[PDB]
């Protein structure tokens, strides 16, 4: 650890903490992710075990990679290739202008083919958001913070109390379903897609019950027919309001008719017939993808 | 998950991850201090520690993954048996549990014959031992993946299949030399037969590659353990198994002959 010499710290965690280090040895700039141990008197975090187990299974151009632990007494290090920033920072400089339409297609196409290689080697991400994926100056994205990760080798069964992020919930786990599947990630990707398009946070619900209700009042409420099993779900209720499926045409106004398509097929209700990353990466929508540069403030 | 997308490469990778995460055949051998009956005794008692907290199968299948794969490399005084046992578990479970049980638990279940401290430094040396490779293929979940090819599913197929996979954990002495997706293949077959007359489908030859002919040797070998079960030495998986909740399967008398 003594190799290491931390810049400045490029994000806070209840996980860890993290720094920008350079390598004193060799230059290489690295994202150091230091765990409290010390402290909890409950050993080493599942996070941090389940974050380094699965990630050094997953070597894509996609997936930050993880280059080394350093575990000690009290301290527990793990070292991470770094990038410039991440797509909440980047979104938001490009308030006024906005994403070019290629880089937005780049970006999403990368995604999908980072989070099919996720699901391929049985690894669900679980927490995709805006702040958790990372970008560079030469076009490239990647998935980071697989700490809620989860291999499911067999299903992975949902938390009573919910973890992930809000916004980018999928409805399934809003609803009190069982089990996750590699749905809630597509969904998640959906929702990030949108949002590249609008400027604007699809679904920025307050409360759980808000945040369902957001996305029926946009997509429709879920009924039998849409949705076999919605109203048998834990926590559907008959009391719902009915809403109407809105023009997708008036939800992301700047995309093309593949564009509308794709995502819809990303935000489908019944997690068993919403496209796979697997499956998206087939769709028309990508047939001219490149690899655009993004213009990134320092 | 939960669509059909991915359960091919998936399938195809743990089959590979299998061969990685796999232990050293005949590691209790070259242990000084222990041997199979230890262990036997040591198996079963995690499955009684299962119970007890109420964790999953998986939790339990892994948990044998770490010591196997531990005492492949690391000689254990019959003294500390239970302390790298207890650590394993403690590490399955926070890898596959959603809360697993606090430390002082797992302190607390060994009769403090070992310290809250000494657990905490055994789940380290067991990390750094594997080398924090922990997403080990169980025999659990290439069952799983057979379950999708039923027509259609057999509660009680399945309820009887994790039965017999279950029981393998506990004798090394003729298991350690299959490889999890054979193990899962003959305790399918097996289950299969059993409840239903039927035998290994022929989705799964292909998909598996394995002919009923090549399950035979492991079969053989489950089919004989499954026959003796009630008179094994250890008998906390039984228990376990003729509870209602996976339908008192433990209880089905066992074929007399496979006819293969
Ligand atoms: O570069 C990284 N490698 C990582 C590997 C794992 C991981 N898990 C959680 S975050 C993370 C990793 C990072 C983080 N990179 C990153 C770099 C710059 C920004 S930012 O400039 O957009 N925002 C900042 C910059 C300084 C202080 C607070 N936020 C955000 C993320």
């Amino acid at each position: 650890m003594e190799n290491f010499q931390k810049v400045e710290k490029i994000g806070e965690g209840t996980y860890g903490v993290v720094y920008k280090a350079r390598n004193k040895l060799t230059g290489e700039v690295v994202a150091l992710k230091k765990i409290r141990l010390d402290t909890e008197t409950e050993g080493v975090p599942s996070t941090a075990i389940r974050e380094i187990s699965l990630l050094k299974e997953l070597n894509h151009p996609n997936i930050v990679k993880l280059l080394d632990v350093i575990h000690t007494e009290n301290k527990l290090y793990l070292v991470f290739e770094f990038l410039h920033q991440d797509l909440k920072k980047f979104m938001d400089a490009s308030a006024l202008t906005g994403i070019p339409l290629p880089l937005i297609k780049s970006y999403l196409f990368q995604l999908l083919q980072g989070l099919a290689f996720c699901h391929s080697h049985r690894v669900l991400h679980r927490d995709l958001k805006p702040q958790n994926l990372l970008i560079n100056t030469e076009g490239a994205i990647k998935l980071a913070d697989f700490g809620l990760a989860r291999a499911f080798g067999v299903p992975v069964r949902t938390y009573t109390h919910e973890v992930v992020t809000l916004w980018y919930r999928a409805p399934e786990i809003l609803l009190g379903c069982k089990y996750y599947s590699t749905a809630v990630d597509i969904w998640s990707l959906g929702c990030i897609f949108a949002e590249m398009v609008t400027r604007r946070a699809l679904f920025p619900g307050d409360s759980e019950i808000d945040q369902l209700f957001r996305i029926f009042r946009t997509l429709g409420t879920p009924d039998e027919v849409v949705w076999p099993g919605v109203t048998s779900m834990p926590d559907y209720k008959p009391s719902f309001p009915k809403w109407a499926r809105q023009d997708f045409s008036k939800v992301v106004p700047p995309l093309d008719e593949d564009g509308r398509s794709l995502l819809s097929q990303m935000l489908h209700y019944d997690p068993n017939k919403r496209i796979s990353a697997k499956a998206a990466l087939a769709h028309p929508f990508f047939q001219d993808v490149t690899k655009p540069v993004p213009h990134l403030r320092l | 998950n939960e669509v059909p997308d991915y359960h091919e490469d998936i399938h195809t990778y743990l089959r590979e991850m299998e061969v990685k995460c796999k232990p050293k055949v005949g590691y209790m051998k070259k242990q000084p201090d222990i041997t199979n009956s230890m262990r036997a005794i040591l198996v079963d008692w995690l499955v009684e520690v299962g119970e007890e907290y109420k964790l999953q199968n998986e939790t339990l299948h892994l948990a044998v993954n770490y010591i196997d794969r531990f005492l492949s490399s690391m000689s254990v005084l019959r003294g500390k048996l239970q302390l790298v046992g207890t650590a394993a578990m403690l590490l399955a479970s926070k890898f596959e549990e959603i809360y697993p049980p606090e430390v002082a638990e797992f302190v607390y279940i060994t009769d403090d014959t070992y310290t809250k401290k000494q657990v905490l430094r055994m789940e380290h040396l067991v990390l750094k031992v594997l080398t924090f490779d922990l997403a080990a293929p169980t025999v659990n979940q290439f069952l799983t993946q057979y379950f999708l090819h039923q027509q259609p599913a057999n509660c009680k197929v399945e309820s009887l299949a994790m039965f017999l996979g279950e029981l393998s954990l506990i004798d090394a002495d003729p298991y350690l030399k299959y490889l999890p997706s054979v193990i899962a293949g003959a305790a399918f077959h097996l289950a299969l037969y059993t409840v239903t007359g039927q035998s290994w489908p022929e989705s799964l030859i292909r998909k598996t590659g394995y002919t009923l002919e090549s399950l035979k040797p492991c079969l053989m070998d489950l089919h004989q353990t499954y026959l003796k079960a009630p008179q094994h030495a250890q008998q906390s998986i039984r228990e376990k198994y003729k509870n209602s909740k996976y339908h008192g399967v433990s209880l089905l008398n066992p074929p007399e002959t496979l006819n293969l």
